[PDB]
């Protein structure tokens, strides 16, 4: 029971990427409506994707997490 | 879990959910522990009915002696598509 | 001693949360049936900022585009 | 803030002998009726001397070729006579002021206002080495880091008057230090142009 | 609230005009704003009813800004952004509704 060895964070996940090597199975073909979400949620998940530095230069600090709710 | 695991392997299976009131309850836990326990167990089955694992010769069967005691989003629609009462 | 093995999982999401602060992921998505299993904590901003509802209600033009869809 | 460059890229044009002649009269044109307007008295006497060899010159207190290509060229003895005029005036005005906010407590952000605007006609005339010299002065009294940041960028833009490269250069060490202390993106831009 | 065991008591009022400028112009610090905006002209198209309005303002601005994909907040953004605070505020208290479901 010493350190002997040490491993990379990537190897020893809990389940590895579900988006490399799975793929969504919805599209955007689905959604008709739901659009009040569509503008909430192309600012919050997208946005920092494409580029995190648009909030930087504005002076906007970024949005944390989302929280989905309803039935 | 491994029960559905099973279902994918085996050809065009059925479940047939017997006499189920036991995990039937509400969000209840402000009583007892084992109201929790219930919602633990219920998490699970939502996230297996429909998500990125999706079934299609994979059936729910679902008996129960009254439907009314049941938490609402195992009332779901597409994942209990017709509700077939026999009176 | 069962209840004190469900809270330990959520202090450590609440704290690699904080950690996982000021990058360029998009902190977690989560969803929830209902609004009454919510913490103080959790809820609280800095770890969840964003509230996107879901209405049932929807008005004219949205109830026809999704039933435009499945059609 | 405006004649400061303008009048300074028509008279680089009409420097030349080697560009067009309609080209040069248009330019010339503009020069002139600036220098009458704005007082630019002292850097058009500096003008004279930055054609030699090129043509234009018709000057009646400086320097002629012998071939004048150009006629919106003239020196007047009303320029040199206005130039002492306006040059007593204006300093004595913005003086008293200056003593005025030293009697009753408002000189941090005054007196570097005036002071500033003292620079602005010391550059209006054409000299950067007393422009800058009250301009120094802004910066002692105590202002915010935005200003402080303007008047740097001022300074340098003397240096593209004459066209020396190396008077902008130096300025322009000074300014990097302060651009983060202010933080501002809107004076980043500006700098990116400055240094552009 | 019996004798004794209570002995000050602070009664908090929504905010003033003044004051409320005085939140906006905290908040002003982190964004990057264009020269010649006035937050009491600001503060006086809100009129709030809590501390809580003007933080959604702020950053509402920065959102339209984002939208803009320019580094500036306008003037135009105020226009937009104390309209849609002052129009969320409405929309729980018509048939008294929650921030959830």
């Amino acid at each position: 029971n010493a350190l002997v060895d040490i491993l990379p964070p990537d190897s020893d996940s809990s389940i590895s990427v579900m988006g490399e090597n799975e793929k969504p199975d919805v599209t955007y073909a689905d959604v008709g409506g739901l659009d009040m979400q569509k503008q909430e949620i192309r600012e919050a998940v997208e946005l920092p994707l494409v580029q995190a530095d648009l909030y930087e230069q504005i002076g906007i600090d970024p949005p944390r997490g989302v929280l989905l709710y309803g039935p | 879990r491994e029960m559905f695991a099973y279902a994918k392997e085996h050809e065009p299976c059925i479940i047939f959910m017997d006499e189920v009131d036991a995990i039937g309850g509400r969000r209840f836990s402000e009583g007892t522990s084992a109201d929790r326990e219930i919602q633990r167990t219920l998490m699970e089955l939502l996230t297996q009915m429909d998500g990125f694992d999706n079934l299609g010769q994979t059936k729910i069967i679902m008996a129960t002696n009254r439907p009314d005691t049941l938490d609402p989003a195992l009332l779901r629609p597409g994942r209990l598509d017709r509700k077939v009462e026999i009176p | 001693g069962s209840d004190r093995e469900v809270q330990r999982i959520l202090i450590e999401l609440l704290t690699q949360m904080d950690g996982f602060d000021q990058s360029t992921n998009v902190k977690v998505i989560m969803a929830t049936n209902r609004a009454d299993t919510l913490d103080p904590a959790l809820l609280r901003p800095g770890r969840l900022d964003r509230k996107i509802e879901f209405p049932s209600l929807r008005d004219r033009r949205e109830r026809r585009l999704i039933f435009g869809t499945i059609a | 803030r405006v004649p400061n460059y303008e009048v300074s890229e028509k008279a680089f044009l009409l420097t030349q002998s080697k560009v067009s002649i309609e080209q040069r009269k248009e330019a010339a044109e503009f020069v002139l009726a600036k220098i009458k307007e704005e007082e630019m008295a002292p850097y058009y006497k500096y003008l004279c001397e930055e054609y030699l060899v090129n043509n234009g010159q018709s000057d009646l207190e400086h320097d002629e070729k012998s071939d004048s290509l150009n006629e919106w060229i003239k020196f007047d003895q009303e320029l040199y006579n206005e130039l002492c005029k306006k040059n007593e005036s204006k300093i004595k005005e913005l003086n008293e002021k200056i003593q005025k906010l030293e009697e009753d407590d408002e000189g941090e952000l005054e007196q570097a206002q005036a002071w500033i605007n003292l620079g602005e006609y010391y550059a209006q005339i054409g000299d950067k080495d007393n422009a800058e010299k009250t301009l120094g002065k802004s910066l002692s009294k105590a202002i915010s880091t935005g200003a402080k940041i303007d008047v740097m960028l001022t300074i340098a833009r003397l240096g593209f008057f004459y066209n020396d490269q190396l008077y902008v250069k130096e300025k322009l060490e000074a300014v990097n230090s302060m651009i983060e202390k202010g933080g501002d993106w809107e004076r980043r831009n500006r700098y990116k142009t400055y240094y552009g | 609230l019996r004798p004794g065991r209570i002995d000050r008591k602070i009664e908090f009022p929504p905010p003033s005009v003044a004051a409320r400028a005085e939140i906006l112009r905290i908040h002003s610090r982190k964004m990057n704003l264009t020269r010649g905006i006035n937050l009491r002209k600001v503060a006086e198209k809100m009129n709030g009813c809590s501390g809580a309005d003007v933080k959604g303002v702020c950053t509402e601005a920065g959102m339209y800004a984002l939208r803009e994909r320019r580094i500036h907040v306008t003037q135009e953004d105020f226009e937009l952004a104390v309209g849609k605070v002052m129009n969320k505020n409405q929309e729980t208290a018509i048939s008294v509704a929650k921030l959830f479901k």
